[PDB]
Protein backbone atom coordinates (compact mmCIF):
# COMPACT_ATOMS: atom_id res chain seq x y z
CA UNK A 1 0.00 0.00 0.00
CA UNK A 2 1.77 3.15 -1.23
CA UNK A 3 -0.44 5.30 1.01
CA UNK A 4 1.84 3.90 3.74
CA UNK A 5 5.10 3.73 1.72
CA UNK A 6 7.98 6.10 2.39
CA UNK A 7 7.64 9.19 0.21
CA UNK A 8 10.36 11.51 -1.09
CA UNK A 9 9.85 15.22 -1.75
CA UNK A 10 11.75 17.83 -3.75
CA UNK A 11 10.83 21.35 -2.64
CA UNK A 12 11.65 24.53 -4.52
CA UNK A 13 13.41 27.35 -2.70
CA UNK A 14 10.12 29.23 -2.22
CA UNK A 15 8.54 26.10 -0.73
CA UNK A 16 11.66 25.32 1.34
CA UNK A 17 11.62 28.65 3.21
CA UNK A 18 8.76 27.87 5.61
CA UNK A 19 9.56 24.69 7.53
CA UNK A 20 6.36 24.02 9.51
CA UNK A 21 4.36 24.91 6.39
CA UNK A 22 6.18 22.32 4.29
CA UNK A 23 5.69 19.66 6.96
CA UNK A 24 1.99 20.46 6.74
CA UNK A 25 2.25 20.06 2.96
CA UNK A 26 3.83 16.62 3.03
CA UNK A 27 1.19 15.48 5.52
CA UNK A 28 -1.44 16.74 3.05
CA UNK A 29 0.31 14.38 0.61
CA UNK A 30 0.04 11.47 3.04
CA UNK A 31 3.71 11.32 3.99
CA UNK A 32 3.04 10.73 7.71
CA UNK A 33 1.37 7.36 7.12
CA UNK A 34 4.71 5.64 6.48
CA UNK A 35 6.11 7.10 9.70
CA UNK A 36 9.15 8.32 7.75
CA UNK A 37 9.71 10.64 4.80
CA UNK A 38 12.70 11.94 2.86
CA UNK A 39 13.10 15.58 1.84
CA UNK A 40 15.77 16.50 -0.71
CA UNK A 41 16.80 20.15 -0.29
CA UNK A 42 17.14 22.34 -3.39
CA UNK A 43 20.64 22.37 -4.84
CA UNK A 44 21.19 26.07 -4.10
CA UNK A 45 20.81 25.44 -0.37
CA UNK A 46 23.98 24.71 1.63
CA UNK A 47 24.35 24.63 5.44
CA UNK A 48 28.15 24.81 5.85
CA UNK A 49 30.65 25.95 3.23
CA UNK A 50 33.14 23.28 4.31
CA UNK A 51 33.46 20.46 6.84
CA UNK A 52 37.25 20.66 7.11
CA UNK A 53 37.26 23.13 10.02
CA UNK A 54 35.59 20.66 12.43
CA UNK A 55 38.49 18.26 13.03
CA UNK A 56 38.96 19.70 16.54
CA UNK A 57 35.33 19.11 17.46
CA UNK A 58 35.29 16.86 20.52
CA UNK A 59 33.08 13.77 20.87
CA UNK A 60 32.58 13.70 24.65
CA UNK A 61 31.04 10.22 25.05
CA UNK A 62 31.69 7.70 22.26
CA UNK A 63 29.77 4.46 22.71
CA UNK A 64 30.89 0.98 21.64
CA UNK A 65 27.91 -1.06 20.45
CA UNK A 66 28.02 -4.64 21.72
CA UNK A 67 25.25 -6.75 20.20
CA UNK A 68 24.06 -10.16 21.36
CA UNK A 69 21.36 -12.23 19.73
CA UNK A 70 20.29 -14.70 17.09
CA UNK A 71 17.63 -15.49 14.49
CA UNK A 72 16.97 -11.81 13.76
CA UNK A 73 16.41 -10.80 17.41
CA UNK A 74 19.16 -8.84 19.12
CA UNK A 75 19.90 -6.69 22.15
CA UNK A 76 22.38 -3.82 21.99
CA UNK A 77 24.53 -2.77 24.95
CA UNK A 78 26.37 0.55 24.86
CA UNK A 79 29.82 1.03 26.41
CA UNK A 80 30.94 4.56 27.10
CA UNK A 81 34.44 5.26 25.82
CA UNK A 82 37.00 7.95 26.51
CA UNK A 83 36.34 11.25 24.77
CA UNK A 84 37.91 11.61 21.34
CA UNK A 85 38.14 14.11 18.52
CA UNK A 86 36.41 13.99 15.15
CA UNK A 87 39.91 13.52 13.73
CA UNK A 88 40.60 10.41 15.84
CA UNK A 89 37.12 9.06 15.12
CA UNK A 90 37.46 9.55 11.36
CA UNK A 91 40.78 7.72 11.49
CA UNK A 92 39.27 4.71 13.29
CA UNK A 93 36.20 4.70 11.02
CA UNK A 94 38.11 4.95 7.72
CA UNK A 95 40.49 2.41 9.30
CA UNK A 96 40.78 -1.00 7.65
CA UNK A 97 39.21 -3.00 10.50
CA UNK A 98 36.11 -0.77 10.81
CA UNK A 99 35.60 0.48 7.24
CA UNK A 100 32.77 -0.52 4.93
CA UNK A 101 33.18 -3.95 3.30
CA UNK A 102 33.17 -4.14 -0.46
CA UNK A 103 29.72 -4.59 -1.97
CA UNK A 104 27.90 -4.03 -5.24
CA UNK A 105 24.34 -3.07 -4.19
CA UNK A 106 22.55 -1.93 -1.05
CA UNK A 107 20.87 -5.32 -0.65
CA UNK A 108 24.31 -6.88 -0.20
CA UNK A 109 25.40 -4.30 2.37
CA UNK A 110 22.13 -4.88 4.24
CA UNK A 111 22.74 -8.64 4.21
CA UNK A 112 26.24 -8.11 5.61
CA UNK A 113 24.88 -5.82 8.32
CA UNK A 114 22.36 -8.38 9.58
CA UNK A 115 24.90 -11.20 9.21
CA UNK A 116 27.74 -9.49 11.09
CA UNK A 117 26.15 -7.00 13.49
CA UNK A 118 27.19 -9.05 16.56
CA UNK A 119 30.88 -9.14 15.49
CA UNK A 120 33.58 -6.47 15.72
CA UNK A 121 31.64 -3.94 17.85
CA UNK A 122 31.80 -0.50 16.24
CA UNK A 123 32.10 2.88 17.93
CA UNK A 124 29.25 5.39 17.58
CA UNK A 125 29.90 9.07 18.22
CA UNK A 126 26.35 9.69 19.33
CA UNK A 127 24.49 12.41 21.23
CA UNK A 128 27.06 15.18 20.77
CA UNK A 129 25.60 18.54 21.74
CA UNK A 130 26.28 20.95 18.93
CA UNK A 131 25.42 21.96 15.40
CA UNK A 132 27.27 22.17 12.12
CA UNK A 133 25.07 24.92 10.69
CA UNK A 134 26.18 28.53 10.24
CA UNK A 135 24.49 31.31 12.19
CA UNK A 136 23.08 32.78 8.97
CA UNK A 137 21.27 29.68 7.64
CA UNK A 138 17.60 30.57 8.27
CA UNK A 139 16.05 27.65 6.34
CA UNK A 140 15.52 24.26 8.00
CA UNK A 141 17.96 25.26 10.72
CA UNK A 142 17.87 22.33 13.12
CA UNK A 143 18.94 24.70 15.90
CA UNK A 144 15.97 27.07 15.42
CA UNK A 145 13.11 25.31 13.65
CA UNK A 146 10.50 27.62 15.25
CA UNK A 147 7.75 25.05 15.81
CA UNK A 148 5.25 24.92 18.66
CA UNK A 149 7.64 22.60 20.50
CA UNK A 150 9.47 25.78 21.53
CA UNK A 151 6.67 26.40 24.03
CA UNK A 152 8.64 24.12 26.37
CA UNK A 153 11.56 26.56 26.45
CA UNK A 154 9.77 29.85 25.74
CA UNK A 155 6.90 29.49 28.25
CA UNK A 156 7.83 26.64 30.62
CA UNK A 157 11.53 27.56 30.47
CA UNK A 158 12.77 23.98 30.09
CA UNK A 159 15.63 22.78 27.90
CA UNK A 160 16.00 19.10 26.97
CA UNK A 161 19.28 18.24 25.22
CA UNK A 162 18.66 16.70 21.81
CA UNK A 163 14.89 17.30 21.98
CA UNK A 164 14.64 21.09 21.70
CA UNK A 165 18.38 21.40 21.00
CA UNK A 166 20.52 19.86 18.27
CA UNK A 167 22.55 16.66 18.48
CA UNK A 168 25.35 15.39 16.24
CA UNK A 169 25.95 11.74 15.36
CA UNK A 170 29.28 10.56 13.94
CA UNK A 171 28.78 7.10 12.52
CA UNK A 172 31.06 4.40 11.15
CA UNK A 173 30.18 1.18 9.33
CA UNK A 174 27.66 -1.03 11.14
CA UNK A 175 26.73 1.49 13.85
CA UNK A 176 23.01 1.28 14.43
CA UNK A 177 19.95 2.79 16.04
CA UNK A 178 17.46 0.37 17.55
CA UNK A 179 13.70 0.36 17.08
CA UNK A 180 12.07 3.33 18.80
CA UNK A 181 9.67 6.20 18.60
CA UNK A 182 10.86 9.64 19.65
CA UNK A 183 10.59 10.86 23.23
CA UNK A 184 6.99 11.86 23.96
CA UNK A 185 6.22 10.45 20.46
CA UNK A 186 7.40 13.72 18.90
CA UNK A 187 8.54 14.37 15.35
CA UNK A 188 12.22 14.23 14.52
CA UNK A 189 14.39 15.78 11.81
CA UNK A 190 17.71 14.32 10.67
CA UNK A 191 20.17 15.80 8.18
CA UNK A 192 23.14 13.87 6.78
CA UNK A 193 25.85 16.56 6.61
CA UNK A 194 28.45 14.43 4.82
CA UNK A 195 29.87 10.96 4.48
CA UNK A 196 28.54 7.52 3.71
CA UNK A 197 24.79 6.85 3.68
CA UNK A 198 22.40 5.95 6.50
CA UNK A 199 19.77 3.25 5.93
CA UNK A 200 16.39 3.36 7.67
CA UNK A 201 13.53 1.00 8.47
CA UNK A 202 10.09 2.30 9.41
CA UNK A 203 6.77 0.88 10.61
CA UNK A 204 3.61 2.89 9.85
CA UNK A 205 2.16 4.51 12.98
CA UNK A 206 -1.15 2.77 12.24
CA UNK A 207 0.69 -0.54 12.76
CA UNK A 208 3.03 0.45 15.61
CA UNK A 209 0.99 -1.45 18.20
CA UNK A 210 1.66 -4.63 16.21
CA UNK A 211 5.40 -4.10 16.44
CA UNK A 212 5.05 -3.55 20.19
CA UNK A 213 3.14 -6.80 20.64
CA UNK A 214 5.77 -8.64 18.63
CA UNK A 215 8.58 -7.21 20.73
CA UNK A 216 6.72 -7.92 23.95
CA UNK A 217 6.29 -11.52 22.85
CA UNK A 218 10.01 -11.95 22.33
CA UNK A 219 11.25 -10.12 25.48
CA UNK A 220 8.64 -10.87 28.17
CA UNK A 221 10.99 -10.07 31.05
CA UNK A 222 11.88 -6.70 29.54
CA UNK A 223 8.17 -6.00 29.02
CA UNK A 224 7.40 -6.91 32.65
CA UNK A 225 10.16 -4.65 33.95
CA UNK A 226 9.12 -1.61 31.91
CA UNK A 227 5.98 -0.19 30.34
CA UNK A 228 7.88 1.05 27.26
CA UNK A 229 11.14 -0.89 27.13
CA UNK A 230 11.67 -0.13 23.44
CA UNK A 231 12.43 3.45 24.58
CA UNK A 232 15.66 1.98 25.99
CA UNK A 233 16.83 1.85 22.36
CA UNK A 234 18.38 -1.58 22.82
CA UNK A 235 16.14 -3.82 20.71
CA UNK A 236 17.11 -4.75 17.14
CA UNK A 237 14.73 -6.75 14.93
CA UNK A 238 15.64 -7.71 11.39
CA UNK A 239 13.39 -7.15 8.35
CA UNK A 240 13.12 -10.92 7.84
CA UNK A 241 11.54 -11.29 11.29
CA UNK A 242 9.15 -8.41 10.57
CA UNK A 243 8.13 -10.01 7.27
CA UNK A 244 7.76 -13.40 8.97
CA UNK A 245 5.31 -12.07 11.56
CA UNK A 246 3.39 -9.87 9.14
CA UNK A 247 4.52 -6.48 10.45
CA UNK A 248 4.29 -3.91 7.61
CA UNK A 249 7.45 -1.90 7.10
CA UNK A 250 9.43 0.01 4.50
CA UNK A 251 13.10 0.82 4.01
CA UNK A 252 14.97 3.80 2.57
CA UNK A 253 18.56 4.96 2.30
CA UNK A 254 19.45 8.56 3.20
CA UNK A 255 22.34 10.09 1.26
CA UNK A 256 24.58 13.01 2.18
CA UNK A 257 22.71 16.29 1.90
CA UNK A 258 19.30 14.71 2.52
CA UNK A 259 16.75 15.18 5.30
CA UNK A 260 14.71 12.47 6.97
CA UNK A 261 11.55 13.33 8.91
CA UNK A 262 10.09 10.88 11.41
CA UNK A 263 6.47 11.28 12.44
CA UNK A 264 4.69 10.80 15.77
CA UNK A 265 4.53 7.16 16.87
CA UNK A 266 6.53 6.12 13.81
CA UNK A 267 8.85 3.30 14.83
CA UNK A 268 12.19 3.40 13.05
CA UNK A 269 15.62 1.76 13.21
CA UNK A 270 18.66 1.57 10.96
CA UNK A 271 22.40 1.58 10.43
CA UNK A 272 25.21 3.69 9.00
CA UNK A 273 27.09 2.63 5.89
CA UNK A 274 30.37 4.24 6.85
CA UNK A 275 32.00 7.31 8.28
CA UNK A 276 29.39 10.06 8.35
CA UNK A 277 27.93 12.92 10.36
CA UNK A 278 24.25 13.66 10.98
CA UNK A 279 22.46 16.39 12.91
CA UNK A 280 19.09 15.85 14.53
CA UNK A 281 16.46 17.27 16.84
CA UNK A 282 12.80 16.89 17.72
CA UNK A 283 9.91 19.12 16.73
CA UNK A 284 6.13 19.30 16.83
CA UNK A 285 2.94 20.30 15.06
CA UNK A 286 -0.59 20.72 16.42
CA UNK A 287 -1.31 17.08 15.52
CA UNK A 288 1.43 15.99 17.91
CA UNK A 289 -0.36 17.35 20.98
CA UNK A 290 -2.71 14.36 21.32
CA UNK A 291 0.23 11.98 20.78
CA UNK A 292 2.13 13.72 23.56
CA UNK A 293 -0.90 13.33 25.80
CA UNK A 294 -1.14 9.59 25.15
CA UNK A 295 2.53 8.62 24.96
CA UNK A 296 3.45 5.58 27.06
CA UNK A 297 6.68 6.47 28.84
CA UNK A 298 9.57 4.51 30.29
CA UNK A 299 8.71 3.61 33.90
CA UNK A 300 11.93 1.94 35.08
CA UNK A 301 14.54 4.72 34.75
CA UNK A 302 15.00 8.13 36.34
CA UNK A 303 16.38 10.77 33.97
CA UNK A 304 13.83 10.03 31.25
CA UNK A 305 12.34 12.72 29.03
CA UNK A 306 8.89 13.71 30.30
CA UNK A 307 7.28 16.86 28.90
CA UNK A 308 4.41 18.47 30.76
CA UNK A 309 1.55 18.61 28.26
CA UNK A 310 -0.30 21.17 30.39
CA UNK A 311 0.92 24.23 28.47
CA UNK A 312 -0.09 22.66 25.14
CA UNK A 313 -3.55 21.54 26.26
CA UNK A 314 -4.16 24.94 27.84
CA UNK A 315 -3.17 26.89 24.73
CA UNK A 316 -4.38 24.68 21.86
CA UNK A 317 -7.19 22.64 23.49
CA UNK A 318 -8.75 25.01 26.05
CA UNK A 319 -12.19 23.44 25.64
CA UNK A 320 -10.80 20.02 26.61
CA UNK A 321 -8.43 21.21 29.34
CA UNK A 322 -10.74 20.71 32.32
CA UNK A 323 -11.77 17.29 31.02
CA UNK A 324 -8.17 16.32 30.44
CA UNK A 325 -7.14 17.33 33.95
CA UNK A 326 -9.89 15.09 35.32
CA UNK A 327 -8.50 12.10 33.42
CA UNK A 328 -11.66 11.78 31.32
CA UNK A 329 -10.37 12.91 27.89
CA UNK A 330 -11.04 9.78 25.82
CA UNK A 331 -9.90 11.08 22.42
CA UNK A 332 -8.92 8.24 20.08
CA UNK A 333 -6.08 9.05 17.70
CA UNK A 334 -6.51 8.45 13.96
CA UNK A 335 -2.99 8.04 12.53
CA UNK A 336 -4.18 8.65 8.95
CA UNK A 337 -5.31 12.22 9.60
CA UNK A 338 -2.98 15.09 8.60
CA UNK A 339 -2.21 17.90 11.00
CA UNK A 340 -4.78 20.73 10.98
CA UNK A 341 -2.29 23.15 9.39
CA UNK A 342 -2.60 21.05 6.21
CA UNK A 343 -6.21 22.12 5.57
CA UNK A 344 -4.68 24.90 3.45
CA UNK A 345 -3.84 22.28 0.83
CA UNK A 346 -6.93 20.06 1.13
CA UNK B 1 16.73 15.35 31.45
CA UNK B 2 18.05 14.59 27.94
CA UNK B 3 17.78 12.48 24.80
CA UNK B 4 20.22 9.58 24.70
CA UNK B 5 21.12 6.52 22.63
CA UNK B 6 20.50 4.55 25.83
O1 LIG C 1 20.88 9.48 13.93
C1 LIG C 1 20.72 8.36 14.47
O2 LIG C 1 21.63 7.56 14.81
C2 LIG C 1 19.29 7.90 14.75
N1 LIG C 1 18.33 8.95 14.43
C3 LIG C 1 17.08 8.86 14.83
O3 LIG C 1 16.68 7.76 15.50
C4 LIG C 1 16.11 10.00 14.53
O4 LIG C 1 16.54 11.03 13.96
O5 LIG C 1 14.88 9.92 14.83
CL1 LIG D 1 13.15 -10.86 28.32
NI1 LIG E 1 14.76 8.41 16.20
ZN1 LIG F 1 12.14 1.69 31.04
Amino acid sequence: NPSARIMTFYPTMEEFRNFSRYIAYIESQGAHRAGLAKVVPPKEWKPRASYDDIDDLVIPAPIQQLVTGQSGLFTQYNIQKKAMTVREFRKIANSDKYCTPRYSEFEELERKYWKNLTFNPPIYGADVNGTLYEKHVDEWNIGRLRTILDLVEKESGITIEGVNTPYLYFGMWKTSFAWHTEDMDLYSINYLHFGEPKSWYSVPPEHGKRLERLAKGFFPGSAQSCEAFLRHKMTLISPLMLKKYGIPFDKVTQEAGEFMITFPYGYHAGFNHGFNCAESTNFATRRWIEYGKQAVLCSCRKDMVKISMDVFVRKFQPERYKLWKAGKDNTVIDHTLPTPEAAEFL
Amino acid sequence: ARKSAG
